[PDB]
């Protein structure tokens, strides 16, 4: 068992989140610094996010050790994932929800049915707090429990593009992101992000409380913003490049507006409808924890 | 016409077969509303996990799928020692 | 009067049986083969060439044609091995979960009550095996109820297609219509047609 | 010329410890590294807590790489059997309202 | 060596998937009741034999 | 017609 | 009728007000099985992925309904 | 090349190679690095092998296996096409290969 | 150089079609609706697939 520090698991160097950039392992914050936003005439106002459902989907009798982190990260940032709600192994997180369950969530991002040797795993209390919320990804497809997949993106914009005044206001102009760019920059970004061990982030996010939580929320704001960025590019209506005197600025229109697009494109990862419903759910839960 | 052959004979065959050495499981408790089979696994800290009862789809043995139409020949295409000159050991 | 041999080791034989049931697919059919042989040796049921599905002279009757074709589509030819296997399956342990041999019945014609009867009889002759496959037969029954009793069907399914008994034994219906799969047999869920909760 | 060269003079001199102009293979030819969860190949990290450099990000050739491969238990493109079951009556088939 | 027919041991014999081969390794393995969730329950003399 | 405990396959689907 | 029939929606033709004209109707009203606000949001989102559809700010019988037009001009 | 280590007679080459392999930043390996059993069947499926192969081909082959693995459609999904091509309310069954 | 594989029904349909492709330009060719008036429309996010 991995001990959880007074800070999160994210304080451990083992769980550093870092996109590749200019040939180096850049922190998400030093990528987001490259970003710049042109305003447009449209306005985003953030509606209250509906409380996530009480229901925890059944962890069906599964003999296998589900690879959950891979399923989640590929469902959110995966270049090729589709029909993510067909298998429905996300429900498996609710095996971890129970008090004194035999099941362990390994650092590998796998949900072992029982504790097993030479596989380090997160502290079960932490995982229980984490599962009590994120098992609800397992009902992202069921019609009764689906998240709104349009309004939620406003929050995304505010949490990404939004200046501190726009965030305090709860309302920002719809923006148009841009940054100096290398070829395939968003594909490479998203793949650097799929490799992130985000269960560390989500687990500290659900387990930590008090100042120790708030100290986490500032420290990892940029990380959450990078995840939000990859999703944003996934749902952006269009993603052009601009020549700018022997330099190129990648430009996505628009931050905070889900275009509901599903036809694939070379520039960025694409959501099938299932990935849209899933991502909407994920945002519902995660933003719910993020604002409390 | 067929019931006495069931109740007054075949039932005894069930009662004996139930005590046979190899019939080691509790198949049913008579209450459809609540009965759920006991579920065991071989399992180790080394990480082996072998369920005794698995859902594996049709198998080569042919015991897995159930044709319920078997009910018909029984009701209307079978003799029995009790039902059917009519003395029979 | 003592016999010079070792005691039958219950605690070990049961253990080895579990290890075998885990590792040996053949085990089920090994055990069945004993029970089946026994049914056969009790000489309790034998097929006859004389079928008896219809009263005279309903088969001849031209109005009965749809009904008769329904029955003929259900009624299998008798074979000792298959009959014996059913009686033996009732008592033999199950390891690989059983599944229904799916019917495709739409339940438009009245004659389709035949299929419902096919299940009722099965629930009588073979309550154990029935209980093993009853979710899969609830999927057929639901198509029956939604046609024959659409209003009651709506109320029922509105309550939930399944439930889960909790602590203290109370039922907790899902509130959500959803097709059963035998994947659920080993889970906490129950088909709700069999809840017997008014 | 010989931008393609990877090794040279695989012999040993009897006087000097390595032949003048002999070239060792680059380290990247030998870093199998890892298959990242995304499926992109990576060089091994140069330090603790660092992710590895993706292999296609840079111009060195790597000659040991992890390739995912399906096993005997998988199979793809095999034809598969089914039980078709035609409707009992053509006139019982609703077309709408769906 | 001991003349047992170990055929199909440790194997699934599915009609459409073909035969499949599970691992035979299982050191220190026990018989344990599972929750319907699939997770193992600690042994209880009150219910388990 | 005749009892058959297996799935009664008839068609094939090519990939 | 949605549960009992198993369908996700029903396509009801509209009525012309003047019973005399037998002219083909401009559009028609689909009716959706969406009891919750969530089911409604999902149907609306999916509706924005398909040609020539519109809906009211609120609906009668509290049941979601969408107009589907036979052409742009009718819309 | 990493295999030549402690097998080549050529001293400087073995020294340079050992020197690269004994760096923290690089580590050769050949064989079955990874395994992925099915959740239900408990048999292995997608196994990752460290082949001696250029990173470009490994990249392409992985792109392929990834497209096929991550799509989450199965042989059973073929039924959806057969329904399109057969009369309305025709039923299809089995075999749930998964 | 790449002589494509073709099932017999594919060879049949191919000869049915069954020849020239040379005429149409493809320099940045796109699928786009014309107006009946003859003007080539821009891609409408809410109409064209």
């Amino acid at each position: 068992m991995l001990q959880q520090p007074t800070g999160g698991y994210t304080t451990l160097e083992q769980f550093a989140f870092t996109i590749r950039n200019d040939g180096t392992n850049a922190t998400p914050t030093q990528f987001l610094q490259l970003l710049s936003y042109e305003a447009t005439e449209n306005e985003l106002v953030k509606k209250t996010i509906p409380t996530p459902e009480t229901h925890l989907p059944s962890a069906r009798n599964v003999p296998g050790n589900v690879y959950i982190e891979d399923a989640i990260t590929q469902a959110l940032f995966g270049i090729s994932a589709q029909n993510v709600n067909a298998h429905g192994y996300f429900s498996r997180l609710s095996a971890l929800a129970l008090p004194n369950t035999s099941a362990r969530l390994g650092l590998d991002g796998v949900i072992y049915n029982s504790e097993t040797i030479n596989i380090p795993f997160y502290d079960p209390a932490a995982v229980a707090n984490f599962a009590a919320t994120y098992a609800k990804l397992g009902n992202a497809s069921t019609p009764r429990y689906r998240a709104d997949m349009i309004d939620i993106y406003a929050h995304v914009g505010l949490e990404l593009a939004g200046t501190d005044a726009e965030r305090a206001a709860g309302v920002m102009p719809v923006k148009r992101a841009k940054f100096d760019s290398w070829e395939g920059s968003l594909i490479s970004l998203s793949r650097d992000v799929v490799n992130w061990k985000i269960l560390a982030f989500l687990i500290d996010l659900c387990s930590l409380e008090g100042e120790a939580l708030r100290a986490f929320k500032t420290r990892n704001r940029d990380v959450f913003r990078m995840m939000l960025f990859i999703m944003s590019t996934a749902v952006a209506a269009n993603v052009v490049n601009r020549k700018v005197t022997k330099r190129v600025d990648r430009v996505l229109e628009y931050i905070g507006v889900n275009s509901m697009r599903t036809a694939g494109r070379t520039a960025t990862i694409t959501y099938d409808l299932s990935r849209h419903e899933f991502a909407a759910k994920f945002l519902q839960l995660t933003f719910t924890r993020w604002n409390a | 016409n067929i019931a006495v052959a069931h109740t007054d004979h075949l039932s005894v065959v069930y009662a004996t077969m139930s005590n046979f050495m190899l019939n080691f499981t509790n198949n049913f408790s008579g209450n459809h509303a609540t009965f759920k089979p006991d579920q065991y696994v071989i399992t180790s800290p080394e990480g082996s996990y072998k369920p005794i009862i698995e859902r594996q789809g049709e198998t080569v043995d042919g015991l897995t799928i159930i044709d319920t139409s078997i009910v018909w020949p029984i009701l209307c295409q079978c003799t029995y020692p009790l039902v059917r000159s009519i003395m029979e050991e | 009067a003592l016999r010079p041999e070792l005691a039958f080791d219950h605690d070990h034989i049961i253990r080895c049986l579990m290890l075998a049931a885990a590792n040996y697919p053949r085990l089920e059919g090994i055990i069945v083969q004993i029970n089946t042989g026994y049914v056969a040796s009790a000489n309790v049921i034998r097929p006859v060439s004389e079928k008896r599905y219809f009263p005279e002279n309903l088969e001849q009757n031209q109005s009965a044609a749809r009904l008769v074709s329904a029955v003929k589509a259900r009624a299998s030819e008798a074979d000792i091995s298959s009959i014996h296997l059913a009686i033996a399956r009732e008592v033999s342990p199950m390891f690989n979960v059983h599944e229904l041999k799916k019917i495709a019945e739409s339940f438009e014609d009245p004659s389709s009550i035949v299929v419902v009867l096919e299940f009722i009889l099965f629930a009588l002759f073979f309550p154990t095996e029935f209980n093993r496959i009853k979710g899969d037969i609830q999927n057929v029954l639901l198509l029956f109820f939604s046609r024959w009793y659409p209003v009651e069907y709506g109320i029922f399914v509105q309550r939930g297609a399944t439930y889960t008994i909790n602590a203290a034994g109370e039922f907790e219906f899902s509130g959500r219509n959803e097709k059963w799969d035998q994947a659920l047999y080993l889970s906490e869920h129950f088909p709700a047609l069999f809840s017997d909760v008014p | 010329i010989s931008v393609a060269r990877s090794m040279r003079a695989i012999v040993n001199h009897n006087e000097v410890d390595r032949p003048r102009g002999a070239v060792a293979p680059s380290s990247y030819e030998m870093d199998t590294g890892t298959l990242s969860r995304n499926g992109d190949l990576l060089y091994s990290p140069v330090a603790n807590g660092q992710v590895g450099i993706p292999k296609l990000e840079v111009d060195h050739i790597s000659f040991s790489n992890v390739v995912s491969m399906m096993t005997a238990n998988i199979r793809t493109g095999d034809d598969m059997a089914v039980e078709r079951v035609n409707p009992d009556d053509v006139r019982a088939i609703n077309i709408r309202n769906a | 060596i001991t003349d047992v027919d170990s055929t199909d041991y440790g194997k699934l014999t599915l009609r459409f998937l073909g035969t499949l081969t599970r691992s035979l390794k299982m050191q220190n393995a026990q018989i344990r009741r599972i929750r319907p969730d699939g997770t193992v329950l600690r042994y209880d003399d009150q219910i388990d034999i | 017609k005749v009892i058959f405990n297996g799935l009664d396959v008839n068609t094939e689907v090519q990939p | 009728v949605f549960v009992a029939l198993g369908i996700d929606y029903i396509d009801i033709p509209i009525t012309n007000s003047n019973i005399f004209d037998d002219s083909s109707t401009p559009y028609n009203v689909r009716i959706w099985h969406a009891p919750t606000m969530t089911e409604v949001n999902h149907i609306l989102a999916l509706m924005r992925k398909s040609t020539l559809v519109s809906t009211h700010s609120s609906w009668h019988w509290n049941v979601l309904h969408t107009f589907h037009y036979r052409s742009e001009s009718d819309m | 090349p990493a295999l030549l280590r402690d097998f080549t007679q050529v001293n400087w080459l073995n020294r340079d190679i050992t020197n690269m392999l004994q760096q923290a930043g690089t580590k050769y390996g050949l064989g079955l690095t990874e395994t992925r059993l099915d959740y239900v069947r408990l048999v292995k499926t997608i196994v990752g092998h460290a082949l001696n192969i250029d990173h470009f081909a490994a990249s392409v082959l992985n792109i392929n296996l990834r497209a096929l693995m991550e799509a989450n459609v199965t042989a059973d999904d073929r039924i959806k096409a057969l329904q399109a091509h057969s009369m309305i309310s025709t039923q299809f069954h089995g075999p749930n290969q998964g």
